[PDB]
RNA sequence: CGAUGUUGGAUCAGGACACCCAAAUGGUGCAACCGCUAUUAAAGGUUCGUUUGUUCAACGAUUAAAGUCCUACGUGAUCUGAG
RNA sequence: CACAAACGCGUCUCAGAGAUAAUUAAUGAUUUAAUCUUAACCUAAUUAACUCAUAAUAAAUCCAGCCCUAGAACAGGGCACA
């Protein structure tokens, strides 16, 4: 959550996280949620909304992030680890923006 | 950089690194904390 | 056993040419057997006042190996004799310059230190790679076994040998490589 | 063959005439050395693999000498050639696209004005010399009570070393030996008598034989492309050269007589 | 062994985890009670820098050591295997385990000096100019002291400094 | 000749050194390491 | 001690690096110019005068700098002899 | 400067490539972040030395005399023009 704060999230439009709480594989995506939801990252820009989509049946956890490059970054955490998602997020959404 | 017989971190931001067969202390915040083990 | 005198004596003290492959061998272990064969100490008829010593041909000298960090630390020093003529040179540098040097020096250090050293140094032939004058090829009697067994790399092993050796641990499927 | 980038030409064997002043259009004075090429032929050719394993070798002859005072061997060497004996013979390193045929003449036109050359010769022999002339040691003072020392080398070594080192500068032979002058501009070429005017002093005594080639100095390396290369051939062009070729900075023996403005 | 794939389609980027098949521990170990992976195969004090078939099992496709908690090695043996892996890289075994870089294969350097049993890294070692006499003598390290416990069939202890 | 007590650590008679070297402590070595046991 | 002739100069210097200059860098209570420190580097350099027998030292003028030392306080079968 | 010379106070010429130390970086494991790395692999930026391109030398044996910008002696260059 700190490495996201240092990186100036203001280049982002909308961040949603779609996941399924009763699956065994979702801990990673959750960790991502609480990393982006933190006060530092949340207050870097007020133009960005963070939406948590919670469903029992969907069965596939997902993270979708739009930003003002006209870019859409969608990472499906299934077997992906938390800090791999956050590193991918950092190098992807910072270097472009 | 100073050559020293004993290395010690002078603040929380100092880190300790082995290069060229030596130990070093590099510090990003205070460069004056730089140290080279002799 | 029955020979005339002259051919008998000639056969006994006959010179011989040994071939010694150098690839991936420590110049020291090389120089050891090279030294023995140069002094003719492998002959039961040996004596120091008999000329007996045999030719040794070492090849693939460029491909010499050095255990440890010796390539960096071992320095060959010399002096031109002029003031400020003292030259220290790392083994890597020396080898880079002159392919034969390392192994030659080692052998020259292990021979006895008398005048015969200079003679039996003349019976030593060193070739950086395998290119040998056919003249010198045509004398070779036999080839000495290389003093170090060279370990194969990972790509040298047959798949038979790779599946024959046990998987020691079982990695988690989640973990990424 | 045509000219390749890293190529090198044959040289010449000339004869040091004397020295002359020469002037440049900016007003400055120069002094030059006249080198006359007398009879210069390439004698034999050693291929690349037989000599240095890098560059081929051409052997060039100097001025003609008497038959009677050479040796059976040498006279045989010229006999099979068909030239008269040459006084001096030097060896030139040559890239294999530059090679000529033994028995070929070489002329002064081989060098074009504005260029740089290298001139090698035996220096003037000054004989067995003292330490002051040979090395340039000061002596000891003349008058203040010095006894029999006014020239001698002084201390020749250290107390503890107990020997004298090998480099030690000491009295001895000076000057008959080979040196090379580098970076010499060529100003003027006299085509009638085959004379090269080079810049400054060239080592050797006047009337001695000399070895010229293009400068191997780094800044001048590729200058060769504009030069008559394999060498110069007075036959082939079927046009004569002017009596003299000059550099563009050279005030000529007849001229406007420069007026600044 | 889980590969992570990244795709670029029309200003949309997809990143996804994908699972492949991991080979499994060979069926029947000699010392099943044994705790650590080296030990239950009776390889303790046996493997050297030279034994690649063993070493290549703990490392990454790019040549770096695997972490300890994944592998399960007894701490001591982990260090030994790390030493060995370094020493084996340096020795020029495991040529397939380097990172692949299409440009840098082209620029030749002086043909690799053949070396083996090298404890330090080549760039880090000062040449010893001063040697020193019989009584104070500078010795050149060969192999690592971590392996000084390997079984000696000759009976003479391995010589770690010359 | 040096006094019995000195500042500089005082090289021993060779035979005494041999004594010192023979009588060094040898730690007991278990047949199986307790860590690699169950 | 049946002699290993002694201070400072002259001449010629050999060497160390614990670097005075030249080169490459780290830190600064380094803005820039100056500096003050520390690291690496010894191929080449390291002035001329007034007074002292002087080595030191003081002073004049300069230098990119006018290094610290070792060599029987280098060097008298090469010189000097002021002490 | 009273020998045809020697000489300075006068005139001419003087260089490429590779290598490094300290120290900066890039990729990246042990320690799935980092991290210049007595971890690998390729790597870059980088003092002086020091090596090396390159230059110089480089024709085995005629030599009595006589000349010489060659020389203590010995050697060495000339002696067919003219
Ligand atoms: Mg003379
Ligand atoms: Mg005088
Ligand atoms: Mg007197
Ligand atoms: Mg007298
Ligand atoms: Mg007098
Ligand atoms: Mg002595
Ligand atoms: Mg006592
Ligand atoms: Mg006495
Ligand atoms: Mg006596
Ligand atoms: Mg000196
Ligand atoms: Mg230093
Ligand atoms: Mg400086
Ligand atoms: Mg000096
Ligand atoms: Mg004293
Ligand atoms: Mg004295
Ligand atoms: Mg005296
Ligand atoms: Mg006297
Ligand atoms: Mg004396
Ligand atoms: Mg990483
Ligand atoms: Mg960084
Ligand atoms: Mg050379
Ligand atoms: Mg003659
Ligand atoms: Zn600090
Ligand atoms: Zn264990």
């Amino acid at each position: 959550a700190a490495a996201l704060a240092r990186l100036g999230l203001r280049a982002v439009k909308q961040v949603r996280v779609q996941f399924c709480p009763f699956e065994k594989n979702v801990e990673s995506t959750r960790t991502f949620l609480q990393a982006v939801s933190s006060e530092k990252v949340r207050c870097t820009n007020l133009n960005c909304s963070v939406i948590a989509d919670v469903r029992h049946d969907g069965s596939e956890p997902c993270v979708d992030v739009l930003f003002g490059d006209g870019h859409r970054l969608i990472m499906r955490g299934a077997h992906l680890t938390a800090q791999e998602m956050l590193t991918a997020f950092a190098s992807h959404i910072q270097a472009r923006g | 950089f100073k050559t020293k017989g004993v290395l010690k971190k002078r603040c929380r931001d100092c880190y300790l690194v082995k290069r060229r067969g030596r130990w070093f202390i590099y510090c990003k915040t205070n460069p004056k904390h730089k140290q080279r083990q002799m | 056993s029955s020979f005339s005198k002259a051919p008998q004596q000639w056969a006994t003290f006959a010179r011989v040419w040994y071939l010694l492959d150098g690839k991936m061998q420590p110049p020291g272990k090389l120089a050891a057997m090279a030294s023995v064969k140069l002094q003719g100490l492998h002959k039961p008829v040996y004596h120091q006042l008999s000329d007996c010593g045999d030719h040794v041909v070492i090849m693939n000298t460029r491909h010499i190996a050095f255990s440890g960090n010796k390539w960096e630390q071992k320095v060959y020093s010399s002096h031109t004799g002029y003031p400020g003529g003292f030259r220290q040179v790392t083994a890597a540098q020396l080898h880079q310059k002159d392919p034969v040097a390392i192994v030659k020096l080692a052998i020259y250090g292990m021979l006895p230190k008398n005048l015969h050293r200079r003679t039996m140094m003349q019976r030593l032939h060193l070739f950086p790679d395998e290119d040998i004058p056919e003249d010198i090829l045509k004398n070779l009697v036999e080839e000495l076994p290389q003093p170090r067994k060279v370990p194969r790399r990972l790509d040298e092993y047959t798949q038979e040998e790779i599946e024959a050796f046990p998987r020691v641990w079982s990695p988690p499927e989640d973990y990424r490589l | 063959h045509p000219w390749e980038p890293g190529s090198s030409r044959v040289g010449l064997i000339a004869l040091k005439l004397g020295m002359m002043p020469l002037w440049t259009k900016d007003g400055q004075k120069h002094v030059v050395t006249l080198l006359q090429v007398q009879d210069c032929h390439v004698l034999k050719y050693t291929p690349k693999e037989n000599h240095n394993g890098r560059m081929a070798a051409l052997t060039v002859g100097g001025k003609t000498v008497s038959h009677f005072h050479k040796s059976a061997s040498i006279l045989e060497f010229y006999q099979e050639l068909g030239l008269p004996p040459k006084q001096k013979v030097k060896i030139f390193n040559v890239t294999e696209n530059a090679v000529i045929k033994p028995g070929t003449p070489l002329y002064a036109a081989h060098f074009r004005p504005g260029q740089y050359v290298d001139v090698t010769a035996k220096t003037i022999g000054k004989g067995f010399q003292g330490v002051m002339r040979r090395w340039g040691f000061k002596g000891q003072p003349a008058t203040h009570g010095q006894t029999k020392t006014h020239r001698r080398p002084g201390a020749i070594s250290t107390g503890d070393v107990a020997r004298v080192w090998p480099g030690t500068k000491m009295p001895g032979q000076l000057g008959n030996i080979d040196r090379t002058a580098f970076g010499l501009k060529v100003w003027r070429i006299n085509t009638k008598h085959n004379i090269i005017y080079v810049n400054g002093s060239v080592p050797g005594h006047k009337n001695c034989l000399v070895k010229i080639k293009d400068s191997k100095l780094p800044a001048y390396k590729d200058f060769c492309k504009n030069l008559p290369f394999p060498t110069y051939f007075p036959d082939g062009d079927e046009e004569a050269l002017p009596e003299d070729l000059y550099d563009e900075n050279v005030c000529q023996p007849g001229a406007p007589s420069i007026t600044f403005t | 062994f889980r590969e992570v794939v990244e795709i670029l389609d029309g200003k949309t980027t997809i990143i996804e985890g994908r699972i492949t098949e991991t080979p499994q521990e060979s069926p029947n170990p000699p010392n099943p009670t044994g705790q650590c992976p080296i030990c239950r195969w009776n390889l303790k004090h046996k493997y050297n820098y030279e034994d690649v078939l063993l070493l290549s099992q703990f490392i990454r496709p790019h040549g770096g050591m695997l972490p300890r908690r994944i592998t399960g090695l007894c701490q001591e043996e982990h260090l030994k295997i790390e030493e060995c892996v370094k020493m084996a890289h340096r020795a020029g075994l495991l040529p397939n385990h380097r990172p692949k870089l299409p440009e840098g294969f082209v620029p030749k350097s002086k043909p690799r000096l053949n070396r083996y049993l090298t404890r330090w890294s080549p760039r880090s070692v000062k040449p010893i100019y001063n040697k020193g006499h019989r009584w104070n003598k500078v010795r050149m390290p060969v192999g690592s002291p971590l392996l000084k416990d390997n079984v000696s069939y000759s009976g003479r202890p391995l010589l770690l400094y010359h | 000749g040096s006094k019995a007590v000195t500042r500089h650590r005082r090289v021993m008679h060779f035979e005494r050194q041999k004594l010192m070297a023979v009588t060094e402590y040898i730690p007991p070595k278990p047949t199986i390491n307790p860590r690699c046991l169950p």
